[PDB]
């Protein structure tokens, strides 16, 4: 996150992290025993952490629970970054508590202008690097669809949408992407692609949860 | 243009594409440290 703030220690009680021997993606628990990420962030073998703020340090508030079930949308295309999102299956359910919670599906897309919450253990800078220890937020609104299309000519399908600031500055970045948008109380994306970081007129896009419900909860129900 | 539209590459572990402005965008992952 470029241009964020400290959160606090387990603010964000949904977010987690997918390590694979290291952080690599963030993501977001929508119940005790499932999490939805970006489909960019598949491997096997992840371990999901939870309840984490210092990534570094063992706090106290952790629960590590390997993936049972790594299950990437079927249309997921990697060649054009659509449906982009996966759900995790935790092999045991975790221990939901003050600092390890779910967030609520979305029951309608997101409007322009609404402000959301944008967290992750990425990057701090839009020129070098700089990962930060705890976690990090911003508060980012929703752009209009006409100013994310002008932004990414010919790239934003319907599964999109663009949060953040033209103007610059304020954006997600490498090491963020899995993790949550959250806006009215409702997950409504996911951390997918830009072109750099924070940079003019290239806001961050993330996957459009609100158009996958219906997925997610009959892939939950199926396995 | 910093690229040729449709072109592809790998910053560190992310993929990107070209777009038909010239301009990079990558994916936002981490990545394993460098030796
Ligand atoms: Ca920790």
């Amino acid at each position: 996150i470029v241009g964020g703030y400290t959160c606090g220690a387990n603010t964000v009680p949904y977010q987690v992290s997918l390590n694979s021997g290291y952080h690599f993606c963030g993501g977001s628990l929508i119940n005790s025993q499932w999490v939805v990420s970006a489909a960019h962030c598949y491997k096997s073998g992840i371990q999901v952490r939870l309840g984490e703020d210092n990534i570094n340090v063992v706090e106290g508030n952790e629960q590590f629970i390997s993936a049972s079930k790594s299950i990437v949308h079927p249309s997921y295309n990697s060649n054009t970054l659509n449906n982009d999102i996966m759900l995790i299956k935790l092999k045991s359910a975790a221990s939901l508590n003050s600092r390890v919670a779910s967030i609520s599906l979305p029951t309608s897309c997101a409007s322009a202008g609404t402000q959301c919450l944008i967290s992750g253990w990425g990057n701090t800078k839009s020129s070098g690097t700089s990962y930060p220890d705890v976690l990090k937020c911003l508060k980012a609104p929703i752009l209009s669809d006409s100013s994310c299309k002008s932004a990414y000519p010919g790239q934003i399908t319907s599964n999109m949408f663009c949060a953040g600031y033209l103007e610059g500055g304020k954006d997600s970045c490498q090491g963020d992407s899995g993790g949550p948008v959250v806006c009215s109380g409702k997950l409504q994306g996911i951390v997918s692609w830009g072109s750099g970081c924070a940079q003019k007129n290239k806001p961050g896009v993330y996957t459009k949860v609100c158009n996958y419900v219906s997925w997610i909860k009959q892939t939950i129900a199926s396995n | 243009q910093e690229c040729e539209p449709g072109q592809t590459k790998k910053q560190d572990c992310n993929t990107c594409r070209c777009g038909s402005d010239g301009v990079w965008a990558c994916t936002r992952m981490g990545c394993p440290p460098h030796a």
